[PDB]
């Protein structure tokens, strides 16, 4: 549905993969940065489209980028 | 094993039925009272608890107050109308949010957001600047 | 006591066993409904409910119309009803297209193609019937006085 | 050992201008300091959310006591003021001798810039602003007499203020009560249901029967206002009262003794308007208040303290519990004891039912001397209580919500009412989803099929009481019943309780002051389009209600807040889904029901009541009775109400209604105004921020709190503040200009 | 008074006594010079 | 266990503007658009509920669960090339006597349970077996 | 605004009291009473209690703009 | 006659053309090519 990127400027913080509302972002080992550490985002199927995740990151410009695509059942929230 | 609650006209519906249903377990230590996403108050049972929900967040929003209650062995699957079932959470058995050697990096693009192509350039394309 | 259980003793379903929903009274009507009833073929089906819902469409119309006062307000009532029947079959034909389909097999099944293709027939025509027989009891009423 | 003690601590709060001068010292956040200007605004809607400020309910509990003391001191001092304008700046000498032909004035504009034309002839070689209050009826009544006696109000009324406003200091600074001592709920609604409203009561009462009955009497018969004896006079010669009253001779040993009626001279239950005033018989009223006293002092008895006797308030809610409703009212002592958001809800919903009451009560059953006759002021009474009202309903529903959000646990309401009630919440808001539906359709649905017909040429077509008719049954026949009360279902009544209800026209000065009100087909139609406005106010305020901490769409709504934005773009967008947002919403639609609510009262009145009566028996209504054919249609109300009954403020100009005229016009624009905050949004104005922040850089100059645009939420609220303004504002205008001409 | 001093140097506060004097400024003006929509 | 059953779906991404079918499929692999309630004596959903006599509400009647005893084996499918990794980092970091690496995963998961296992790292496995 | 001003420059022009705008169009009150207010009795009076004329359709368009604009809202 | 023409479109152009377009627009929207 939904596509998630991740940049290079990320820190590793882990605060995006703790605000997904629907486990869409996993915390991956790296080297670009001190921390080791970088986001990704295996299961994009399950992203609702809130953006909380770009509101928790630190970075200048959001490191992790949300852009609204396709819409299914899972992405709508449709509990019916 | 499922949990003491009295009903509610929030549980699931139809799709849950025809299209997918989801599942979530845990254990605890002691009885004690808990809010339902649902709406509503429910018992957890000491020891196993199994609930139903229409929604994978509704089940992880569970989670949530769960570690609350200081539990952290919750697990969520999905039923598919057929029967088949899918372990989606925590998936490799270490929760997301704690690096876990093993896991590849997807959807990752190796420069500043400022340094994706023009959208006039990918023109005729079918393809988007932040996929190009 | 409590007169409110969660349905099928499901505690995580949507829904409710309330007096209303699940009463002797709510069950036996709903399950001796055309509808819902046991044995009744398709045709059938439509053709009971048609005869219900035309009966009682004559009225609205003929007393409360344009030519309400008229002489021929009855008659007129009587075109309207069955001019709104017309709408309401277009309706009921154009569902079963786009929800059944156009090929079918399990048959005797209301919710088949050929059944509601039946299931339509029967109220159009026990509809139509339904309020010609309306006109004919509005056009003398009786006292009932002796 | 006694379960109801005070507990007090001393010098909790030391008095000093220090965080006077630390803005933000309440907050943790706001107390760093400014890096942007939303911590300006942030201070301001922070200030008096003490929930967020501490964590201990004593300190909370402890701030709203003194806060409120403030109040009453804000409170004191506005009364004073009055008292002395209408002293010092009022003709209230020259109306009391003159009630029907001087106009009631209290205030006065300097001759600054030709302001002074507002300054109006009203009368009494007085010119000034016609004031609209009511308060010269009031003080007839009362029987003031004097404008001596208004000043020393005014004192009084000054040093309550100040006393006050040491109590708060007092009680917050030096002598702070402990939570235990608030926690007390019987002792507490005993002494306000025995203290503050029965010796209230009781109190009034002998002011009425000592001080204002006499005089009001010989005022009225047409004793001049200076040769009626003082005031103390009457309380010492107890002849003076016995000529007046033939049963103060007596004394109280009829009191003492079983026979009450020897004081039927002064107590009575005569029913009606007096003649001479139109207004309510003053014998009457202090019957009402001795009444309620007694019952209000023996109310008061009801609840346990420290003498065994009594009922806790616990175990009734407990014992009540049935069949169908699981655990009962177990659950909400505690609650309403914990939490005073939820307190505040019941509290704020029944005191703004009330005004909406007092309004409809005090029109059709006029309580002061010359007030039904003074149009202008039964309109502005009748207007301003049905609006504090509304805002007071729906504030009730916000301050609820905002303890699901923030007080409700569910360990502390497992199968009680209110458990069972969040988890049936599908099935009551569908349904009224559907009643406000059924309504709606049905009820405007009305206006405009009979729109079409007249358009049409075919007027036999419409529902009116010349075709279709629907008339209101079941309302007629209350009428009659209430009608035929006095003296069957009421026999020791002498006379209706209104003259609405039925009965003969109440004339005072060639003016008519109460008529019987029919009811007919527009009636029915009206009614039930104030149904369905109130009916979806409901669903959106109890929507928010039940769904406040979460929802389907949203499943974890309570961490969110009371108050957040959205929840983001994601779920096909999730805008304006918390509890704040549907009080945002409720209170728009609140705006609608008021409106029409007061449209209704103003074109009937002046349609079917007020109006000039012959010596003869010729009524002469002020409209003419149009309310009948021409409000059953939209263009009716667009032409024969707003666009006729409007000519008196847009001609306003040139005279010293021009004040209307200019606020009509000053409130359309600021409507108008709120249009840009509720249609726009932050991402737009932040932009063009940067732009303009651009030209100041580049002058070398630019402000460290760097500007930011208004939140979301502060853009919804300044829109519904500035719509709310404009649109009451208008009205304000319209129905006070028109009102001073038509009386 | 130091601390007093201060909460009298906030803006609000200065605003308003601004406000004030120069309304009030204004007004006097007119009061002795009415009725000017030039300089005559 | 088909481990892609979700993503054998009938879901076709497009191109641009679509995340795809992700890491368990975008869609089900079977179409909610069913038909409505069926007279008593029948059935609708195709493997839908018998409403019994009350076939208004068959809808409410669950079909669709989770085993217990089921729910072992899908953790363990799906969880496969995880403890495959583990095992193997166990195995390079020269294990204490070490025979095989499916005996050594008995053997460490016979401590420690599976979910255990799953989410300790090599040195503290290495701790564990050494004996 | 700009329709505004036409419609009412030469709607006085054509009654033959080119005054009123001259005077009246210096302030905002003029522009409601002596054009939106005073034009339109006409329109508000296609229809009424006591028949109609061939200005009814052009009265119930007015009204029906109304219902649509708010309901935008 | 022409002039019967008004009273024999109208009510085709208005109720039977309209209706008959909304019906071939849901058959379309609601079938899967
Ligand atoms: C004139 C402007 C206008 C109108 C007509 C409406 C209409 C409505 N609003 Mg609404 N609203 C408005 C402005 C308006 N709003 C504004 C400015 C705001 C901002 C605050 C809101 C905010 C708002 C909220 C927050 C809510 C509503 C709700 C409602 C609905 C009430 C249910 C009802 O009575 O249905 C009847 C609707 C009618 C328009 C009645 C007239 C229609 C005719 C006369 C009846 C018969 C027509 C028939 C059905 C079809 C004819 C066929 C042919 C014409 C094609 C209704 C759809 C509530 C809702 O949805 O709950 C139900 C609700 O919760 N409104
Ligand atoms: C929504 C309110 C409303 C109502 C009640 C009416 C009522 C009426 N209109 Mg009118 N109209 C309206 C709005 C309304 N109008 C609007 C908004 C417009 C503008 C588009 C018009 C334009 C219009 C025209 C142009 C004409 C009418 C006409 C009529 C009359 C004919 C009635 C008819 O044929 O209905 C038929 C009704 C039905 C077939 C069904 C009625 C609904 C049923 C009774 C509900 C039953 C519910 C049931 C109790 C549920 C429980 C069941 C359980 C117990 C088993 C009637 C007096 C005609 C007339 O002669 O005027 C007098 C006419 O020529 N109307
Ligand atoms: C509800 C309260 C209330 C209200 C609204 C009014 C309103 C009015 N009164 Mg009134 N009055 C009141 C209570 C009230 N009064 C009371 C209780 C008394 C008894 C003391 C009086 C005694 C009184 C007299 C004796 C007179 C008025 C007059 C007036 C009118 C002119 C007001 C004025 O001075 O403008 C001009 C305003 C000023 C000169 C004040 C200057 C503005 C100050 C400096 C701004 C405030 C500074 C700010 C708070 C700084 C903050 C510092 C921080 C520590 C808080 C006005 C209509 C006058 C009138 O009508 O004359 C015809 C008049 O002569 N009143
Ligand atoms: C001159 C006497 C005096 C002094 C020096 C203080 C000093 C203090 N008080 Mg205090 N207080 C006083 C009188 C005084 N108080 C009185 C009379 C009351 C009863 C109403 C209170 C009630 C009170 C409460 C409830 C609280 C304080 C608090 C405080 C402390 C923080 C100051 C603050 O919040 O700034 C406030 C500065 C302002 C300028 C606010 C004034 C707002 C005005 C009154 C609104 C009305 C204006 C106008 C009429 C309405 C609009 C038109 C500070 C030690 C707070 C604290 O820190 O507690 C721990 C606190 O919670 N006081
Ligand atoms: C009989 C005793 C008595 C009386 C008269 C009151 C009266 C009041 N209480 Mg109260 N209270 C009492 C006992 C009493 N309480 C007890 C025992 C408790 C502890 C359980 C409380 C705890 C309590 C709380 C926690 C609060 C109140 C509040 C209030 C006020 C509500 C606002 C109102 O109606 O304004 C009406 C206003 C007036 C009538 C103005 C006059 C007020 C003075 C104080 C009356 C005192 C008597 C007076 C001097 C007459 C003496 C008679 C003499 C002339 C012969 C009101 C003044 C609320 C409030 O706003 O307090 C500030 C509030 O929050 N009370
Ligand atoms: C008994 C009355 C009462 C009391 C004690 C409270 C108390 C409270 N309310 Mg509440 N409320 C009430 C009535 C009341 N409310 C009513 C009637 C409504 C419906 C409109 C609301 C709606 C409401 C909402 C929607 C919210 C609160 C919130 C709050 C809390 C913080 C208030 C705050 O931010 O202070 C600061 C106060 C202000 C900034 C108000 C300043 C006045 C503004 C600027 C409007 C002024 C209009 C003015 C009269 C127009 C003059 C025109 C002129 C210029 C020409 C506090 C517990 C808030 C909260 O967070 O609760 C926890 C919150 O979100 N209330
Ligand atoms: C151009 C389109 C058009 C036309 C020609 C008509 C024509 C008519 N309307 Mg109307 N209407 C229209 C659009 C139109 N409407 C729209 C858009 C609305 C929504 C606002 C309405 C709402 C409306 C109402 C609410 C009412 C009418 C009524 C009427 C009838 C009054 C005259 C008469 O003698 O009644 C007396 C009736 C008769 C003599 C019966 C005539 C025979 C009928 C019409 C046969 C219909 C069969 C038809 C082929 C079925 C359609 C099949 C489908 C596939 C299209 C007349 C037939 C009134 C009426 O009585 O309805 C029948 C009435 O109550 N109309
Ligand atoms: C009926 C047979 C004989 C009729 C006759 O002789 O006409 C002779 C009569 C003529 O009756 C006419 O009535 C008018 C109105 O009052 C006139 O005023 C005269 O009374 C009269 O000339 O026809 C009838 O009115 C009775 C016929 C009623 C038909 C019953 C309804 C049957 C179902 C109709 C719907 C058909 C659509 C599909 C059916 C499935
Ligand atoms: C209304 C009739 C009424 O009062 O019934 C009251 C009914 C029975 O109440 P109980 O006597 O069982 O419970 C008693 C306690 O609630 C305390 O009174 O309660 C309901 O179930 C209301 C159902 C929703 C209301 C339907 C609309
Ligand atoms: C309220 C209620 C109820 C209900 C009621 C109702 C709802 C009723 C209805 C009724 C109805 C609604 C009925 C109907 C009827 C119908 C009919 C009776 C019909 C008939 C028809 C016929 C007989 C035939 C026809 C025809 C045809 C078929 C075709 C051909 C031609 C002809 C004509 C032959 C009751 C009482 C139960 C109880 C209580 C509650
Ligand atoms: C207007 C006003 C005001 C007010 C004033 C007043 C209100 C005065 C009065 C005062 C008074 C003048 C009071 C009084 C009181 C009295 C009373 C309250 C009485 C009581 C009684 C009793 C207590 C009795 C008892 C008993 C009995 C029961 C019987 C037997 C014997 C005995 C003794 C035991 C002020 C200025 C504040 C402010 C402004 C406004």
């Amino acid at each position: 549905s939904h596509t998630v990127k991740i940049y290079d400027t990320c820190i590793g913080c882990t605060q995006c993969v703790r605000a997904c509302p629907t486990d869409v972002l996993e915390m991956v080992p790296w080297d670009g940065c001190k921390s080791g550490q970088i986001a990704s985002s295996p299961r994009v199927e399950d992203c609702v489209g809130c953006k909380r995740c770009e509101t928790a990151c630190p970075t200048d410009f959001l490191s992790v980028r949300v852009y609204l695509g396709a819409e299914t059942t899972r992405s709508l929230g449709l509990a019916y | 094993p499922f949990p003491t609650f009295g009903g509610s006209t929030g549980g699931w519906l139809r799709a849950a039925e025809v299209e997918e249903k989801y599942a979530i377990t845990w254990t605890s230590t002691k009885e004690q009272i808990f809010e339902m996403p649902t709406g509503g108050a429910a018992i957890m049972r000491n020891g196993e608890n199994l609930l139903y929900l229409a929604r994978k967040e509704q089940c992880l929003a569970l989670s949530t107050q769960l570690r609350t209650f200081k539990i952290n062995d919750y697990k969520i699957y999905r039923i598919f109308p057929s029967g088949e079932v899918q372990y989606l959470h925590p998936k490799d058995g270490v929760f997301p949010e704690k690096v876990n050697p093993g896991r590849t990096s997807v959807n990752s693009r190796g420069f500043s957001i400022g340094k994706n192509p023009n959208p006039a350039s990918i023109k005729f394309s079918g393809i988007t600047t932040y996929e190009s | 006591a409590n007169f409110i259980k969660p349905y099928n003793d499901d505690p995580f379903v949507g829904h409710l066993a309330t007096p209303i929903t699940s009463s002797s009274l709510t069950r036996a009507l709903l399950k001796n409904l055309p509808a819902y009833r046991f044995g009744l073929t398709p045709l059938l089906r439509g053709l009971e409910i048609g005869l219900a819902h035309g009966y009682f469409l004559i009225g609205p119309f003929a007393q409360l119309g344009p030519l309400r006062n008229s002489d021929i307000g009855l008659l007129a009532g009587f075109l309207s009803t069955i001019g709104l029947i017309l709408i309401l079959t277009l309706g009921l034909t154009i569902y079963g297209a786009a929800a059944f389909g156009q090929e079918k097999s399990n048959g005797s099944e209301l919710q088949t193609k050929k059944s509601w293709d039946q299931f339509k027939g029967g109220f159009f025509v026990g509809a139509c019937g339904s309020a010609g027989f309306a006109f004919i009891c509005l056009s003398s009423i009786p006292t009932f006085a002796l | 050992s006694k379960n109801v003690q005070v507990f007090v601590e001393k010098d909790a709060v030391e008095t000093s201008f220090a965080k006077w001068a630390q803005p933000g010292h309440f907050s943790r956040t706001l107390a760093k300091g400014p890096k942007t200007t939303t911590w300006i605004w942030n201070l301001h809607a922070d200030a008096h959310d003490f929930d967020s400020q501490t964590s201990s309910l004593e300190e909370v509990s402890r701030k709203i006591f003194s806060a409120h003391f403030g109040q009453l001191a804000i409170i004191f001092l506005w009364i004073s003021g009055m008292h002395f304008h209408g002293a010092y700046f009022s003709n209230y000498s020259a109306w009391l001798t003159d009630p029907i032909s001087i106009k009631q004035s209290s205030q006065v504009v300097w001759p600054i810039v030709g302001q002074e034309i507002l300054n109006a002839d009203v009368g009494g070689n007085f010119q000034g602003i016609q004031t609209t209050s009511g308060w010269f009826q009031m003080w007839r009544a009362e029987g003031i007499t004097s404008e001596v006696e208004l000043y020393w109000t005014a004192i009084g009324g000054l040093a309550m203020s100040a006393i006050m406003l040491f109590a708060g200091w007092f009680h917050y600074h030096k002598a702070a009560p402990k939570l235990e001592w608030f926690q007390n709920a019987e002792s507490m609604m005993n002494h306000h249901l025995a203290g503050l409203l029965g010796l209230g009561c009781l109190s009034w009462s002998g002011h009425q029967i000592h001080i204002a009955l006499p005089i009001n009497k010989l005022l009225d018969a047409g004793v001049s206002p200076q040769e009626i004896p003082l005031p103390h006079e009457f309380l010492i010669n107890r002849d003076l009262m016995a000529q007046l009253y033939p049963s103060f001779s007596k004394g109280l040993a009829p009191f003492f003794g079983g026979n009450w009626g020897e004081y039927s001279d002064f107590l009575t239950f005569k029913g009606g308007l007096n003649p001479v005033t139109g207004g309510l018989w003053l014998s009457d009223i202090a019957h009402h208040h001795l009444a309620l006293s007694v019952l209000f002092i023996i109310a008061g008895h009801m609840y346990r303290t420290n003498w065994g006797i009594g009922h806790n308030m616990k175990e009734i809610l407990e014992a009540h519990k049935g069949p169908f409703t699981g655990e009962g009212h177990k659950g909400l002592y505690e609650i309403l004891t914990t939490s005073w958001h939820a307190q505040l809800a019941i509290n704020l919903a029944m005191m703004g039912s009330l005004s909406i009451i007092v309004a409809h009560h005090m029109y059709a059953m006029p309580p002061y001397p010359y007030l039904a006759t003074d149009y202008a002021t039964q309109l502005s009474l009748f207007t301003h209580h049905m609006w504090i009202g509304g805002f007071c309903v729906v504030g009730g529903a916000a301050h609820g919500a905002i303890f699901m959000v923030r007080d409700y646990t569910p360990a502390n309401n497992y199968n009680n009412l209110l458990d069972r009630v969040l988890r049936h919440r599908d099935a009551i808001i569908s349904h009224l989803n559907w009643v406000c539906i059924f309504l709606g359709c049905h009820a405007f649905g009305f206006y405009i099929h009979n729109d079409t017909m007249r358009a049409l040429g075919r007027p036999q077509d419409m529902f009116s009481d010349k075709a279709i008719q629907l008339q209101p049954i079941f309302a007629q026949w209350i009428q009659n019943i209430h009608l035929l009360a006095p003296g069957t279902t009421a026999p020791n009544a002498l006379a209706t309780t209104s003259y609405a209800f039925g009965g003969d026209v109440i004339e005072v000065g060639g003016k008519i002051a109460m008529m019987p009100i029919k009811l007919g087909t527009a009636d029915f139609m009206v009614h039930h389009i104030h149904a369905f406005t109130i009916h979806v106010t409901v669903l959106i305020l109890l929507k928010g209600v039940l769904y406040a901490r979460s929802s389907k769409l949203i499943p974890d709504k309570a961490n969110l807040g009371f108050r957040f934005p959205c929840d983001g773009p994601g779920r096909g967008g999730t805008c304006q889904s918390s509890s704040w947002d549907h009080v945002f919403l409720g209170l728009f639609w609140m705006y609608n029901s008021i409106s029409v609510v007061i449209f209704h009262f103003s074109w009937k009145m002046q349609s079917d009541v007020w109006g000039t009566i012959t010596p003869d028996g010729a009524i002469s209504h002020i409209t003419g009775g149009n309310f009948a054919q021409s409000s059953i249609t939209i263009n009716g109300w667009l032409r024969d109400f707003l666009w006729s009954q409007a000519s008196q403020v847009i001609q306003s100009y040139g005279s010293a209604s021009s004040a209307y005229g200019l606020i009509f016009l000053g409130a359309h624009f600021i409507w108008a105004f709120s249009l840009m905050f509720l249609f726009s949004g932050r991402g737009y104005w932040q932009e063009l921020i940067e732009s303009i922040v651009w030209a100041h850089n580049k002058l070398n100059f630019a402000p460290t709190i760097q500007p930011r645009a208004l939140s979301i939420t502060q853009g919804r609220a300044v829109g519904l503040a500035h719509y709310l303004l404009g649109g009451i504002g208008t009205t304000w205008a319209f129905f006070l200009a028109r009102a001073i001409s038509i009386t | 008074m130091n601390d007093f001093q201060k909460y009298l140097s906030t803006a609000p506060v200065l605003l308003t006594l601004w406000m004030t004097f120069t309304a009030g400024f204004i007004i006097e003006v007119n009061r002795f010079f009415p009725d000017m929509l030039g300089l005559y | 266990v088909d481990l892609d059953y979700g993503m054998k779906n009938s879901y076709v991404p497009a191109t641009g503007g679509d995340g795809g079918q992700g890491q368990f499929g975008a869609q089900s692999p079977n179409d909610w658009r069913v038909a409505g309630t069926s007279p008593v004596g029948e059935t609708s959903y195709a493997g839908a509920a018998d409403g019994g006599e009350e076939p208004w509400f068959a809808e409410a009647i669950s079909t669709v669960s989770l085993d217990l005893q089921k729910a072992d084996e899908t953790l363990k499918a799906f969880t496969k090339d995880a403890a495959a990794f583990k095992i193997e980092e166990f195995a390079a970091e020269k294990p204490y006597g070490f025979t095989s690496s499916d005996a050594a995963m008995e053997e460490l998961v016979g401590k420690l349970g599976y979910s255990k296992f799953l989410e300790m790292s090599t040195k503290q496995l290495m701790k564990t077996w050494g004996t | 605004w700009v329709t505004f001003y036409w419609h009412w420059k030469h709607m006085t022009i054509w009654g033959g009291n080119p005054g009123q705008f001259d005077e009246s169009s210096n302030y905002i009150m003029g522009w409601l009473r002596d054009y939106l207010w005073l034009n339109s009795s006409p329109l508000i009076n296609g229809y009424n209690p006591f028949g109609m004329n061939n200005l009814s359709v052009w009265s119930w368009m007015f009204l029906f703009g109304h219902l649509i604009w708010a309901t935008g809202f | 006659a022409a002039s019967f023409l008004p009273s024999i479109l109208v009510p085709l152009v208005g109720l039977i053309f309209p209706a008959f377009s909304m019906a071939l627009f849901f058959l379309y929207v609601q079938t899967d090519d």
